[PDB]
Formats: structure tokens, C-alpha cells, sequence
């Protein structure tokens, strides 16, 4: 019976601890601490809101795992996000995703190289934000 | 779906399929919003004449 | 919020006559089928 | 001439199907875009490039269909016809894939100028 | 040759239905002639169309005697006042 | 015009800033078109396999442009995207460009093949000793290209066997008559079966070229002797810059098959 | 319009999908709400569908009817399909086509289950089966034409079965593999 | 500046300490470029927007 309602960054950031760490918001006191710090001081207006290229990053590290079939099973669940309305933000949850993505082959145990390309993306910083 | 189970489970007098000369016909006035009038018909006739049989 | 509402189940009932919110709408039986209260309705 | 018109022959040229616009000249073997006036060169020309993807799909099609019922080209030829099926039901799929979002744009109603935008 | 299936037999129908059309007009002008009813090909396919709507055959009847009464009040007043 | 840069032409009434700016960015499209040019002129197979790899990751590399055009149409598309927000984003991405055009022009000319085209990109790598993110694309570019021609040094290295559809490896073989390789004084087993390619001498491996070819040359004359050789060595060759640890490599697996020739004549 | 393309991939025809009896399943007409492309596309289906419809008008014929007792069963091989080897390939073509209906009922219940799925996807996912049922609708004529008959149709099959698509080698397995049961049932008897 | 980076751009005998040199100029010029860019971007921003915002952004 819960509502979509904004809560305040520090229940949030409790229960991601609590549930992250497994143990009560007391024994992560520091961690918290030092989350809350490096967190309470973080706007992102350098983050270009496109979908397309997290999609196309995406697409390049499935590649790179040999899992072509796998990216085209997320090009078609990023069709069907993007076909239903109830993420605003898609680009930031695809990047976080992204972030917090854990290669399986890093299948294997290891992934080969890292020589990451200037490819990238946008930096946005040149609007006034 | 029900009105078909009906009639093969030997259910007479079916609004939609009506037993004529022992022949199990549907009404012709009868559609289905994700059916085409043909199609539907091809589909109950199949249905009729296993239910005609039975 | 968003979470406690994401733990819903609902219903996998669809049709074809229905395609904006295919998430059922439970038939209803009637002809005697729906049960006691709706036989004391009728008698 | 709307953009989704262009999608729309984009989406059969993939198939290899002329589009209302866009139609395949023999005369070029390259499917060619009617010449209303509306189209913009660079338009044209971007239709062109896609248009040569679309021939050759075609192209291959007409090839695997045309090979694929010759029993006299043995059993190497009947399997080098079944992997050209395997890779073109791969394309398919991706075809598919891109054809639905469209259609998912097209079936959500909101011009979302979002980055999911078929440009 | 799998894609044309579709919009040739739409051609095909149609042409059919225009023919047919054609030759119910006909028809229907031929029976006029022997009853003398004098409509023409527009007013054929007028009365087409309304019968085919569902109209009353008396009804209709007495609504084109009451119209074609009028028309000819009319007409013979113009005549009449010029 | 013939093998010139494309030239644009600018409507007349156009601002004379706005003219100038447009002839100071096209210069990158200009780059992108002979580029596409170069990828589809050596993308023929008869081009060999180093530039069959060298045109695939200019075509990967022309994807990620491509990719950061598209950004660049979906700001515009958002209205977001000023002149000078373009000049801006595309002042890195032109000089990576320009770079790669250049690196390409400079190959189309020399018209580098095999070991000389690996010595090309070594001196064009030097070259971009100074822009280290030009030197990481070369680095990329160069690690790529030592797939092939790695693979065929630790062929000819671990067994002996030149598998060169192009003729691209610093080592060629000549058939010489085995029969007159025992009758004939001249070595013709010895210095026909196994030739240097001097021109296919990779820059980064000619100080080991020679150590290559007795390497090669022992595992010939072990296959030649019947003796089936398992190079135990046998590792993937990898393109460094920095460490010579390949170096190093052919040392242990030349002192490998010399201790193996040894025992066999012994 | 799914639904309905499936029940005419399911053998219903209907207003969009006509069936003739010379052409098989066809387009009936041109739809307002298809683009002419996607016309020709969902026609170039419905050319698949309509081998997989004749291919159920065979079964009908070569299943669906009475065996006629003519006193000589040997002949009724010939102008009816009669015959244990023919009441085997029957079995066998039904349950080749029993994935299919499979296949289509999944398709059906996916496309019930996304309203933004297009044909294009039923085209990707009914593509396997659009290369497999030309070759198996062609082996069928020729059986048909060349009127084989009791394990004589076997040996024809088996000429057949050496072809060169794997799924269609597959298939044709299955079907061996239904006839030699058969064969070997009446080798037991005689054994 | 722009004419000496384009005078030593060109200078093959400039060494690879000298374009060494002249890369880390164009890469400072880059910075520069892009701190003009956001500027000129601002600047556009107050003019398009047809408001007399006394922001920072507005051209005086």
C-alpha cells in the first residue's frame, strides 16, 4: 500500500547501507559517514541524459564478452523500458547499471585488457547549469 | 470459450450455435473483437461439425 | 514507496478484446456458478 | 516527406521491399526514392547509403531462396544455404528488434525528442 | 511472388464490384423503363443507396410523391410568375 | 579531385566568421572521407591480412566517431548544441581524426606492407610520442596489427611452418631441391628453404630478426629431420612498447630450439 | 490483427487471409491499416503460411479420411494414401507440424502478452520454420506424384532423408526413425 | 598563438621534445577553447532567450 513518495537522501542512503553491509545503521556509522560525505557534495550537470549511448556502451562491452545474443536480449528490455513510462531518469539508471555492471567473464574469471578508448560520451558542462 | 466448452460438452439449444437438421450452426449475427467475421466463422464450423458429430 | 508497491503480484489473465491494461478483470462466472450469495440474490 | 515515411522504407529496404518512397530501380539494381520533391539531398543521399544495405539484403535473399531448392547442389550447398538462413534469421532479428521500437515510438503517441527517437 | 496476393485480389474484387454495379444499374434501368418510373442513373444510385439504408418502400414512396409534388408546384409557380 | 582532400563549397552570402569557421571544421570531415576511402581501398583481400586488420579497427574507430556524431545530432535535436559547443566537442575528435588520416596517408604512400607496414606504425608511433592520446590510439592500433604478424612468428618460431598468403613475414621460403640440397654444395637447404625478407623486417623486431630466422631455420630442419617439434616456449606474442618482453621471448625460445637441435645432432 | 493472422496460420481464414484452393492461404485485400510494404511483408509470410495450410490439407486427405476397404489393400496405396506406411507418414507429418503449432501457439501468447510487438518479430521467430516447411511440402508432393507405396515409400524417404538441412536431416530422422518402428513391427511379426 | 602552434605543428625538425611541446600548447589551448566556448554558449544562451536576466550570463 505504499505510495511513490520522495523520502529524504538519509533513509535512502540508511537502508542501502543496512541492506548492503547486512548488519544495522550503527555498525556502518563511518562508512556511512564517509558515503554521506563523498555523496552530499555530487551534482552531475556533466552527465549527457541519453539512453542511446549507455545502450551503445552496453552493446560494446557485451561484444567484447563474446555475449552478441546478450546484447540483443538488453536492446530488446531497453525497447520495453523504454516502451512502458515509469523510469523518468532511464539514462541515469542505465548508467549506474552500467557502473555497478560486473563482467561474468571478469565467460571466465578475468577480462582481457583494459585499454579504455576516448570514445566515451558528452560532457554537458557547457550549458549553464 | 465457455459457450464452445458448452458444446462439446453435448450442451443443446447454444445461442451462438444453433442445431439445425442435426448440423450445429452458428448464428450469423455474432463477432468477436479479435476475430474477423470469416475467420470466426471457419474456426466455428470446425467446432460445429465436430460438434455435430458428437 | 516504489519498492513496497514493486512487490505486488497481479493477475496474468489476458485477452484480445483487451490490449491498454491486459492485466485482467476477472470473468465473473454467473450460469448458476457464482456461489450462495448471488443464489439467495437471484431466488 | 515525413521522416517516418523514410523509417518505414528503411524497415522494407531491410527486408528489401521498396518503400512507398523508396522504390528498387532495376535499371540501377539499387532501390531508388520517388523523386518528390520534398526529400532533402542529404536525405536522398542517406536513403542511398541505406538503400545499398537494403539491395544487398535483398540480393542475398533472392540468393539463398534460389539456391537453397537446388537439390543438385549437393549437401555442401544445401548447408552453405542453411548458415546464409541462419545469419540472415540473426539480421532478421535484429530487424525486428529495430522495427518494433519504431513501432513502439509510433504506438506511444508522445514526440518524445528522447535519444530513443528513431533518427 | 508471396507479397502480391493481397492487393491483387483487392484490384481483382474491386473491378468485379464496379462491374457489378454497373450491371445492377442497368438492370435496375431497364426495370424502370418497363415501369416507367423515370429515374436515371444518378438518382438509381441514390435510391440504391437509400433502400439500402433501410428505408421504408411506402414511406419512401409517399416522401418522393410529396417531394416530386412540390417540385412540380415549384417549377410551374416559376413558370407561372415569370 | 583526383587523391585531394575534399574540397566544400560555402553558399557566397554566408557570414565571412561563419565561412571561416566552417573552413577551419571541415578539415575533420575531410579527414572521416579519405579515411572511408582508404578503409575501402585496402579492405581487398589481396591487401593481406595487416591491412585487412588495419582497415577493421579504422572501421571500429570510424563506429565510435559515428557514435559521438550521433550524440552530437541528438543535442542538436535538443537545440542544446551551439557552434561553439561544436568547435568545442570536435576539437578533440578532429585531431584524432587528423591523426588517423594522417598515419593512413602516410601508409597509402609508402604503401607499407607486413613488417614494413609494422615499422611504419612503430615510426608513426614514435611520431605521436607526444600526444598520448594519439599514442594510445597508435598503441591500440599497433597491438591489433601484431595479431597477424605474431601469429605468424610463432608459427615460423615454434613450428617452422610459413603460412603467408601475402608474403607479409620478414622470413620467405624458397623451394629448394631436397635432392640437391645433399648433392650441391650450396646450402640449398640451409639458405633457400628459409629466407630473410628484408623489407618484411618489422622495425620493433629487426634487432631479433636474426635470432627469428635461426629459430625458424632450426624448426625447418627438425621438421626436415622428422623430428615432430613441440615448442614447449610457445606463448602469445603481445606488441609492446615500452618492455621487449617479445624479445626476451624469441631469446628463451631461440636458446630452446638451439638446446634441441644440439641434442639432436648430438 | 495478430490473433487473426495466427488463426490463419492456425487454419482459419478469414476476411485479411484468403484461402484458395489454387493459390492456398493468400491476402485477401490491402488492409488501410498496413503500409504496402508491410502488405508485401505479412504476404511473404503468408506465403509459409500457406504451404503450412496445404500441408494440413494433406494431412486431411492422407489422415483425415476413411481407409476405403477395396478389397485388395496393396492398391488402396495408390490413389488414396492407404497403408500402414501411409498412416506412418501422416503420423510423422502431424508431428512435425505439432512443434510448429507449438511454436505459433507461444508466438500467440507472446504477442498477447506485448501490444508493441510487430509482425517483424512472429517473422524472426517463425523464420526456422519458414525454411523448414518448403522442403518438407515439396518432399510430399513427390510423394504424392510418384504415388510410393508401402515400404517402396520408405526407401523414398530415405533417398529424401539424406538431404542437406540439418533441421530438415532432423526432421527427416523423426520421420525415419517413425517408419522403421513401423517396418520392425512387422519384421517382429514375421520373425 | 594560434599562428606559432600552426608555425610549429608543421616542423618535423622541431623533435619529439619540441611536439612534445606543442602538444601540451594545443592541449592547454583546447582547455582555453573550451572555457571561451562555455562562455560564448552563456553569452547565446542570454541573447536567445529574450529575458533581461540580470544572470551572469547575460552579455554585458
Amino acid at each position: 500500500m505504499a505510495t511513490p513518495d520522495q523520502k529524504s537522501p538519509n533513509v535512502l542512503l540508511q537502508n542501502l547501507c543496512c541492506r548492503i553491509l547486512g548488519r544495522s545503521e550503527a555498525d556502518v556509522a563511518q562508512q556511512f559517514q564517509y558515503a554521506v560525505r563523498v555523496i552530499g557534495s555530487n551534482f552531475a550537470p556533466t552527465v549527457e541524459r541519453d539512453e542511446f549511448l549507455v545502450a551503445e556502451k552496453i552493446k560494446k562491452e557485451l561484444i567484447r564478452q563474446r555475449r552478441e545474443a546478450d546484447a540483443a536480449l538488453f536492446s530488446e528490455l531497453h525497447r520495453k523500458l523504454h516502451s512502458q513510462g515509469v523510469l523518468k531518469n532511464k539514462w541515469s539508471i542505465l548508467y549506474l547499471l552500467l557502473s555497478l555492471s560486473e563482467d561474468p567473464r571478469r565467460q571466465p574469471s578475468k577480462v582481457s585488457s583494459y585499454a579504455t578508448l576516448f570514445a566515451q560520451a558528452l560532457p554537458r558542462d557547457a550549458h549553464s547549469t | 470459450i465457455r459457450e464452445t466448452l458448452w458444446l462439446l460438452s453435448g450442451v443443446k439449444k447454444l445461442f451462438i450455435f444453433q442445431l439445425i437438421d442435426g448440423k450445429v450452426t452458428v448464428r450469423n449475427n455474432i463477432i468477436v473483437t479479435h476475430l474477423t467475421h470469416s475467420c470466426l466463422r471457419s474456426v466455428l464450423e470446425q467446432i460445429a461439425a465436430y460438434g455435430q458429430v458428437v | 514507496l516504489w519498492e513496497a508497491a514493486l512487490t505486488y503480484e497481479a493477475s496474468k489473465r489476458r485477452c484480445w478484446e483487451r490490449v491498454g491494461c491486459p492485466p485482467g478483470h476477472r470473468e465473473e462466472p454467473y450460469l448458476t456458478e457464482a456461489g450462495r450469495d448471488a443464489f439467495d440474490k437471484f431466488c | 516527406i515525413t521522416e517516418a515515411a523514410l523509417v518505414r522504407d528503411i524497415l522494407y529496404v531491410f527486408q528489401g521491399i521498396d518503400g512507398k518512397n523508396i522504390k528498387m530501380n532495376n535499371t540501377e539494381n539499387c532501390y531508388k526514392v520517388e523523386g518528390k520533391a520534398n526529400l532533402s539531398r542529404s536525405l536522398r543521399d542517406t536513403a542511398v547509403r541505406l538503400s545499398e544495405l537494403g539491395w544487398l539484403h535483398n540480393k542475398i535473399r533472392r540468393y539463398t531462396d534460389q539456391r537453397s531448392l537446388d537439390r543438385s547442389f549437393g549437401l555442401v550447398g544445401q548447408s552453405f544455404c542453411a548458415a546464409l538462413h541462419q545469419e540472415l534469421r540473426e539480421y532478421y532479428r535484429l530487424l525486428s528488434v529495430l522495427h518494433s521500437q519504431l513501432q513502439l515510438e509510433d504506438d506511444q503517441g508522445v514526440n518524445l525528442g528522447l535519444e530513443s527517437s528513431l533518427t | 511472388m508471396a507479397s502480391s496476393s493481397g492487393a491483387g485480389a483487392a484490384a481483382a474484387a474491386a473491378a468485379a464490384n464496379l462491374n457489378a454495379v454497373r450491371e445492377t444499374m442497368d438492370v435496375l434501368l431497364e426495370i424502370s423503363r418497363i415501369l416507367n418510373t423515370g429515374l436515371d442513373m444518378e438518382t438509381l444510385s441514390i435510391c440504391v443507396r437509400l433502400c439500402e439504408q433501410g428505408i421504408n418502400p411506402e414511406a419512401l414512396s409517399s416522401v418522393i410523391k410529396e417531394l416530386r409534388k412540390a417540385t412540380e408546384a415549384l417549377k410551374a409557380a416559376e413558370n407561372m410568375t415569370s | 579531385a583526383g587523391r585531394q582532400s575534399r574540397t566544400f563549397l560555402v553558399d557566397p552570402n554566408l557570414d565571412l566568421s561563419i565561412r571561416e569557421l566552417v573552413h577551419r571544421i571541415l578539415p575533420v570531415a575531410a579527414s572521416y572521407s579519405a579515411v572511408t576511402r582508404f578503409i575501402e581501398e585496402k579492405s581487398s583481400f589481396e591487401y593481406g591480412q595487416v591491412n585487412h586488420a588495419l582497415a577493421a579497427a579504422m572501421r571500429t574507430l570510424v563506429k565510435e566517431h559515428l557514435i559521438l556524431v550521433s550524440q552530437l545530432e541528438q543535442l542538436h535535436r535538443q537545440g542544446l548544441l551551439s557552434l561553439q559547443k561544436l568547435w568545442f566537442y570536435i576539437q578533440p575528435a578532429m585531431r584524432t581524426m587528423d591523426i588517423l588520416a594522417s598515419l593512413a596517408t602516410s601508409v597509402d604512400k609508402g604503401e607499407c606492407l607486413g613488417g614494413s607496414t609494422l615499422s611504419l606504425l612503430h615510426d608513426r608511433s614514435f611520431s605521436y610520442t607526444g600526444d598520448s592520446q594519439a599514442q594510445e590510439l597508435c598503441l591500440y592500433l599497433t597491438k591489433a596489427a601484431s595479431a597477424p604478424y605474431f601469429e605468424v612468428l610463432e608459427k615460423w618460431i615454434y613450428r617452422g611452418i610459413i603460412h603467408d598468403p601475402y608474403s607479409e613475414f620478414m622470413v620467405e621460403e624458397h623451394e629448394l631441391r631436397k635432392e640437391r640440397i645433399q648433392e650441391d654444395y650450396n646450402d640449398k637447404y640451409w639458405d633457400q628453404r628459409y629466407t630473410i625478407v628484408q623489407q618484411q623486417i618489422p622495425s620493433f623486431l629487426q634487432k631479433m630478426a636474426d635470432k627469428i630466422l635461426s629459430t625458424g631455420k632450426y624448426l625447418n630442419v627438425v621438421r626436415e629431420c622428422g623430428h615432430d617439434v613441440t615448442c614447449p616456449v610457445a606463448k602469445e606474442i603481445i606488441y609492446t612498447l615500452k618492455e621487449r618482453a617479445y624479445v626476451e621471448q624469441i631469446e628463451k625460445a631461440f636458446n630452446y630450439a638451439s638446446k634441441v637441435l644440439l641434442d639432436f645432432l648430438m | 490483427m495478430i490473433h487473426e493472422l495466427l488463426l490463419a496460420l492456425s487454419g482459419y481464414p478469414g476476411s485479411i487471409f484468403t484461402w484458395n484452393k489454387r493459390s492456398g492461404l493468400q491476402v485477401s485485400q490491402d488492409f488501410p491499416f498496413l503500409h504496402p510494404s508491410e502488405t508485401s511483408v505479412l504476404n511473404r509470410l503468408c506465403r509459409l503460411g500457406t504451404d503450412y495450410i496445404r500441408f494440413t490439407e494433406f494431412i486431411e486427405q492422407y489422415t483425415g479420411h476413411v481407409q476405403q476397404q477395396d478389397h485388395h489393400p496393396s492398391q488402396q496405396g495408390q490413389g488414396g494414401l492407404h497403408g500402414i506406411y501411409l498412416r506412418a507418414f501422416c503420423t510423422g507429418l502431424d508431428s512435425v507440424l505439432q512443434p510448429y503449432r507449438q511454436a505459433l501457439l507461444d508466438l500467440e501468447q507472446e504477442f498477447l502478452g506485448d501490444p508493441h510487438l510487430s509482425i517483424s518479430h512472429v517473422n524472426y521467430f517463425l523464420d526456422q520454420f519458414q525454411l523448414l516447411f518448403p522442403s518438407v511440402m515439396v518432399v510430399v508432393e513427390q510423394i504424392k506424384s510418384q504415388k510410393i507405396h508401402g515400404c517402396q515409400i520408405l526407401e523414398t524417404v530415405y533417398k529424401h532423408s539424406c538431404g542437406g538441412l540439418p533441421p530438415v536431416r532432423s526432421a527427416l530422422e523423426k520421420i525415419l526413425a517413425v517408419c522403421h518402428g513401423v517396418m520392425y513391427k512387422q519384421l517382429s511379426a514375421w520373425m
